[PDB]
């Protein structure tokens, strides 16, 4: 790519771009799951050292680093990395593939005492209603394990908002993402950043395997997520994807909702 | 009594264009001839002018045949050559020319700047586009004029302008192929006949609303002129010979972020025109 | 000059309760908006006048659930939102920015006809919201 | 559709994309019944016009946004 | 004067061109009609393609109005 | 008088499109007037037939006004 680039505005011996810089345009300046974006990033910034090479060559072979890519680029759009942002009470960083590209679905849930029912916003669909359901089923099994009072469901309304209007995938796809969003809402912690997960939650608390582990493990590359949460189902569907994609992750493979709560509620009460 | 009233009509107005007939009569066929070895002319272009001449010979306003050939025969010789607009390299003084459009916008000066970079650092480091001509995307009421007229002033260019946008018919854009009237040299031509020096800048206005009635999509015109190794052999319907423009650089203006061909999307980008506000307005007002 | 084609009248929030301005925008030129909110009591649901989309319709119940949060905080009861139908007019239809851009704005629109006080002078805003009670940034902010 | 290159260099073939975003009806794939001057095929005779071989390797990108919305 | 010669020319065009080995009548629209004459077939469905025969004779080739009735 | 001249001017065109090309289409919208018009039909009916059938001169190749007038 770059070697196009700096071929499209003749920098033929002129520019050099060390690997920080590349990985600086990656992650701070374009999220798509394709290589698209980087085209343009990199096309925008051999013309902008084009510009200032033509006003004056000073320098033999300019080295664009880590630190001078603002000045060809401006202000970085996204973080860095995303174990920078904070932990939040309602929030559970989903995974889905989009067809235009992998995103992480923010699934937002707030717990507001009152009649006690589902309020259901965010254009859910009826399996998206029936995975919210089964979380409340699993966590009413055992609440005085999480800090909640037993009588939460008779009591306590949950406004939901899942992103990208109706479901994504065609389909359930954020099981345990939905239950560790429920679960930190009724108890008011701070669920974790940093940890994307996907599953299928079933009443007993089981997490049935995911269909397309390779989306839901580079959909999380993309979004910059760099610890997934999978389902033990799917140990051996980890035994065919290529090396690259398994590169930086700590994948946590679960077969219980016990043990994705484990890693994002460590504040319980 | 009506319909013979019409047909008096325009044939009376066929008689009244005296004008074109003294043409006719003495330049067409005669000076037209002697116009090939007076100025320079690509070989084929003069001897295809040569058969131009022998489509002569007739009438032209009799067969329209005869009428398109003695336009196609107009819109060669007034096209010289070997002569270009001077080129300035120095991204500096253009900055200094844009100075004083309104002041340069402080956002769509340097986009142009890194545009000019690449335009003057190429594969041949010269003009040859290889990439797009980045129309200006923004309200219709600011100073999209003013742009395109200080990069020319600055880059030395005889600036010019075709009406590209809110047409329904393709004779103002590409043309039909010269057996029949109606079809008409294209607009590029036209400016390509305004000025003999082979580095132009023709301006492509409101390209967002080009569209035509004629079936037959004139995006494929957009991109054989907006690549420079099909620019040089950019034909059309009524391009009938691979016309050679090779050093004609290019700009385009648009208002719209949705009314374009996706055909429009590579070899062309976006340039973002910001609004302006009532200090910014108060400022151009006073001082200009 | 002669009759005054344009009006200063955009300048203004117009402080009157549930009354709020939205800045948006196009990209052939500068408009605004505004939205006022009547709070009568009845079934509790929203009524949207003006044609308006779904995405008007999470934005005030993230409103309604952030001020269902905190209804102390305020001095509001717990259980008058089943019983407030919120009565909205718009002039504009849905809003051209994707998604919320009005996002505060409508918030606080509701909660003014909720705390019977009007919105200030001179005081325009734009923004998105969330349901856990934080404001997104909202891009574009050149045209806004 | 850099891949599509990637095999028509591995079998010497050529390559053309021809794009279906933005179609939704026949008069696009196929052409309209010809009644009259001011009218085309459909996008593979354009396809197979633009390359100049029988054995090109064309790419139908974006084939989901192929809808109908019309009659056809 | 010019027209009224032109005009006579064209028509002369056109009156020689009916005569002249008859090349767009039979091959390019009497093969349909042997194939009518030689199916075995219900008396009302030839009584309708005679009717439909007969609708033509006019210029469908710059007419819409006869295509239809070709393809039927 | 005047109320049968104008269906009789009526019947004059249709009679001297019969020498004109075509034929009158081959007598048609005749076949449909009669069809209507000798049929024992309620007299408003007849004349609200007149005025939909006067709508017979627009455009038919996909117009909503010549389609839906002929299934009327």
């Amino acid at each position: 790519l770059w070697p196009k680039q700096v071929r499209e505005s003749g920098m033929e011996g002129r520019i050099e771009v060390t690997d920080a810089a590349i990985l600086r345009v990656i992650s701070e300046y374009t999220r798509e799951a394709g290589v698209r974006g980087l085209e343009r990033e990199l096309g925008k910034i051999a013309r902008k050292g084009a510009k200032f090479w033509l006003e004056g060559a000073w320098e033999g072979l300019r080295t664009i680093d880590a630190s001078d890519i603002p000045t060809y680029l401006g202000i970085p759009r996204y973080r860095p990395d995303k174990a920078e942002t904070e932990p939040q009470v309602g929030t559970a960083q989903g995974l889905a593939w989009t067809p235009v590209g992998g995103t992480l679905l923010t699934i937002e849930v707030a717990a507001v005492p009152g009649s006690g029912k589902l309020s259901l916003t965010g254009q859910l669909g009826e399996v998206m209603k029936e995975s919210a359901q089964a979380a409340l089923t699993y966590l009413r099994a055992h609440t005085q394990d999480y800090g909640l009072p037993e009588d939460f469901y008779n009591k306590v309304d949950l406004h939901v908002h899942v992103p990208d209007g109706a479901t994504p995938k065609d389909g359930p796809s954020a099981g345990i993402t939905m239950a560790t969003a429920i679960a930190s809402a009724l108890s008011r912690r701070p669920a974790r950043m940093d940890i994307a997960m996907t599953g299928e939650v079933s009443l007993r608390g089981k997490v049935m395997p995911i269909g397309g582990v390779k989306e839901k493990l580079l959909a999380a590359h993309q979004a910059g997520i760099h610890k997934i949460v999978l389902p033990k189902d799917n140990e051996a569907q980890l035994e065919e994807l290529p090396k690259e994609v398994l590169e930086g992750l700590e994948i946590k493979l679960v077969e219980d909702v016990g043990e994705v709560l484990e890693y994002l509620l460590l504040p319980e009460p | 009594d009506t319909n013979q009233r019409e047909y008096y009509l325009r044939e009376q107005m066929k008689a009244i264009q005296k004008e074109l007939g003294g043409e006719d009569g003495l330049s067409d066929l005669e000076a037209l001839r002697k116009k090939i070895e007076e100025v320079g002319m690509p070989e084929a272009v003069k001897t295809k002018a040569l058969k131009e001449l022998d489509r002569l010979e007739r009438m032209q306003q009799g067969s329209p045949e005869a009428t398109v050939a003695r336009t196609y025969l107009d819109w060669l010789t007034e096209v010289p050559w070997s002569k270009a607009d001077p080129e300035v390299l120095d991204i500096n003084h253009t900055r200094q020319v844009l100075d004083e459009d309104h002041y340069g916008l402080k956002d769509v000066k340097e986009r142009i700047l890194e545009y000019l970079a690449v335009r003057q650092l190429t594969q041949g480091l010269d003009v040859r586009n290889k990439a797009p001509i980045l129309v200006l995307v923004g309200p219709p009421g600011v100073g999209k004029t003013s742009l395109g007229r200080s990069i020319a002033r600055s880059m030395n260019r005889k600036f010019h302008r075709i009406s590209l946008g809110g047409v329904r018919d393709e004779a103002e854009i590409r043309g039909h192929r010269r057996t029949y009237i109606g079809a008409m040299p294209g607009k590029l031509i036209h400016a390509m006949k305004q000025v003999g020096v082979i580095n132009p800048v023709i301006l492509l206005d409101e390209i967002d609303k080009m569209s035509s009635d004629w079936r037959g999509d004139p995006a494929s015109a957009m991109l054989e002129v907006l690549d420079p190794e099909q620019n040089n052999t950019f034909t059309d319907h009524y391009l009938d010979v691979p016309y050679d423009l090779s050093k004609v650089f290019f700009i385009t203006t648009a208002n719209t972020l949705q009314t374009i061909p996706r055909p429009l999307l590579d070899r062309m980008e976006v340039i973002e025109i910001p609004g302006y506000t009532n200090m910014e307005k108060q400022a151009i007002a006073r001082q200009y």
